[PDB]
């Protein structure tokens, strides 16, 4: 990116945290800064314009400024909702295009735990029927978004055939995450049970399934 | 208001040309604002490609310059951007943005199309297997029961779920995809229902993968 | 080339994005969504002088909000518009001008009372009525057809004028 901003920030609600956007005297120290916030998984939307102008819709506790080759977002009376990235972009007279920062992502701290629920399905007859045999363990609405997953083969540990995703943030800025284990129909069928182990800030939930 | 709406090929083989088009209703083409194309690479930041004006005039991302030609057509209110010799670093979502307007200016991009993701690949699209995750006496909580599609092995990204429909909204978690060492995703959907309700209303998810022209309407009932 | 930024106002169907249109276009659109709300750029020569006009052809639900305000009042003109043809119109005149005088602050507005649809083999609102309002005002009255283009640049570019002599 040709705009600099630190790649993240942090704030307990209620704090006001700001995040910083630096460039040279061909972009910032020339044109408007604009602030950009997206949400997970949708487009930006704009937040400032101008430096420092809120378009309709966002509160008075965002405001932007502007010094020299730097610019600058405030946020107070920091909430929970506002858990987003958020973007400057500038014209640079010396590339004749418009430039961006790579983008800040805000954290508010000290949001409460959260335990996640835990869905464990077995292979479907259609999918046995083709040969093949997947176990699905779906994990949701979990806070730190940090887990961990083991899986049984009745006791015994299985590391073979598992493929977890990382924690992804959802809409509700809770996470989810899920995790498959691909077998074979024969060994589906030569055990007596399968189990989804999900581990969160020290507590576990197991799911199991059994033919 | 103004909406845009992003369309191209999922999967673009490198040397090839990537090419996406922005269909704008609510707006015409001819107003006096901006037309923007902004990309962003799966979990990485905002790059600006370029843009165009309704008379032809265009300004391109001076890195991007060589490869990156935008257009109009006024007769679809639409523009477009053509992208060649692709690479893995093209590989982003797309965004097509009106902005820069000449009465009052907001910045470069008022309004944003959805994105669409392109892959560049060598690999061959793979349309999806879709399984039904079937409610069992495990899968209920008390008179709540979760059901499911399992949709897996397909390439490139996304695919998306909705149930009966569209008809069924409250409950549906589709979950983000998940990368296997083959290089093909599979991802779950699921939904909760009312226990009762599982001899009676019938419930199916409408799987589509756009990069394959695949669409798997899958019925999902309770298990014998 | 100076900047002339002009607000096409009027009530629902009077023909404001038909009067714009044929400004920018030189043809009628006898049917064009009436959601769309855009601002349009077109450089003429007025009185030897070359001009940037900038037109909003207004469209949206009447609301009266801090970004509407502001989006108005970068307005130095406005085409006041009713149809010949509809009386509501032309009562709704008055508010139009009680808005443009608020965000403005002040009651001396570059404005031109435009009285479109002239083609019409009937109307139900006559024209010494109209160039009554207009005095009662201190501005321009101008009719218009934006089926013929009778009277469209006479309308706009009158608006023009009257920013000049408001400087
Ligand atoms: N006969 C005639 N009809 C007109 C004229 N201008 C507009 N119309 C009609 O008025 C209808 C609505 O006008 P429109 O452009 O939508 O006005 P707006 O709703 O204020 O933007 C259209 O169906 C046109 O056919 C005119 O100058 N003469
Ligand atoms: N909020 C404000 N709105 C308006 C309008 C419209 F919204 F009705 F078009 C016309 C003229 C002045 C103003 S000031
Ligand atoms: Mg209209």
């Amino acid at each position: 990116s040709v705009l600099t901003q630190p790649p993240s920030a942090s704030g307990t609600p209620g704090q006001r945290v700001t995040i910083s956007c630096s460039g040279s005297s061909s972009n910032i120290g020339s044109n408007y800064v604009y602030w950009y916030q997206q949400l997970p998984g949708t487009a930006p939307k704009l937040l400032i314009y101008r430096n420092n102008q809120r378009p309709s819709g966002v509160p008075d506790r965002f405001s932007g400024s502007k010094s020299g080759t730097s610019a600058s977002l405030a946020i107070s009376g920091l909430r929970s909702e506002d858990e987003a990235d958020y973007y400057c972009a500038a014209w640079d007279e010396r590339l004749s295009g418009w430039v961006f920062g790579g983008g800040t992502k805000l954290t508010v701290l000290g949001q409460p735990k959260a335990a996640p629920s835990v869905t464990l399905f077995p292979p479907s007859s259609e999918e046995l029927q083709a040969n093949k045999a997947t176990l699905v363990c779906l994990i949701s609405d979990f806070y730190p978004g940090a887990v961990t997953v083991a899986w049984k083969a009745d006791s015994s540990p299985v590391k073979a055939g598992v493929e977890t995703t990382t924690p992804s943030k959802q809409s509700n800025n809770k996470y989810a995450a899920s995790s498959y284990l691909s077998l074979t129909p024969e060994q589906w069928k030569s055990h007596r049970s399968y189990s989804c182990q999900v581990t969160h800030e020290g507590s576990t939930v197991e799911k199991t399934v059994a033919p | 208001e103004v909406q845009l709406q992003e369309s191209g090929p999922g999967l673009v083989k490198p040397p090839g040309t990537l090419s996406l088009t922005c269909a704008v209703s609510g707006g015409s083409i001819s107003s006096s604002n901006w037309w923007s194309w902004v990309r962003q690479p799966p979990g990485k930041g905002l790059e600006w490609i370029g843009e165009i004006y309704h008379s032809g005039s265009t300004n391109y991302n001076p890195s991007l310059k060589s490869r990156v030609t935008i257009s109009v057509d006024k007769s679809k209110n639409q523009f477009s951007l053509k992208l060649s010799s692709v690479t893995a670093a093209d590989t982003a979502v797309y965004y097509c943005a009106r902005g820069s307007s000449s009465w009052y200016d907001l910045g470069p991009f008022d309004y944003w199309g959805q994105g669409t993701l392109v892959t560049v690949s060598s690999a061959s699209t793979k349309g999806p297997s879709v399984f039904p995750l079937a409610p069992s006496s495990k899968s209920t909580s008390g008179g709540t029961a979760a059901l499911g599609c399992l949709v897996k092995d397909y390439f490139p990204e996304p695919v998306t779920v909705s149930w009966n429909s569209g008809a069924l909204t409250s409950g549906v978690h589709t979950f983000p995809a998940v990368l296997q060492s083959s290089g093909l995703y599979s991802l779950s959907s699921v939904v909760t229902v009312p226990s009762s309700s599982l001899g009676t209303q019938t419930y199916i998810c409408n799987v589509n993968h756009k990069p394959s022209n695949t669409k798997v309407d899958k019925k999902v009932e309770p298990k014998s | 080339m100076t900047e002339y930024k002009l607000v096409v106002v009027g009530a629902c169907g009077v023909g404001k994005s038909a009067l714009t249109i044929q400004l920018i276009q030189n043809h009628f659109v006898d049917e064009y969504d009436p959601t769309i709300e855009d601002s349009y750029r077109k450089q003429v020569v007025i009185d030897g002088e070359t001009c940037l006009l900038d037109i909003l052809d207004t469209a949206g639900q009447e609301e009266y909000s801090a970004m509407r305000d502001q989006y108005m009042r970068t307005g130095e003109g406005f085409l006041c518009v009713f149809a010949i043809n509809n009386t509501k119109s032309f009562e709704d005149i008055h508010h139009y001008r009680e808005q443009i005088k608020r965000v403005k602050d002040s009651e001396d507005v570059p404005m031109v009372l435009v009285g479109n649809k002239c083609d019409l083999p009937s109307r139900t609102v006559d024209t010494k009525q109209a160039q009554d309002l207009a005095r009662s005002y201190g501005i321009p009255f101008i009719e218009t057809s934006a089926k013929t283009r009778q009277g469209v640049d006479d309308a706009f570019y009158t608006l023009v004028r009257e920013i000049r002599k408001h400087k």
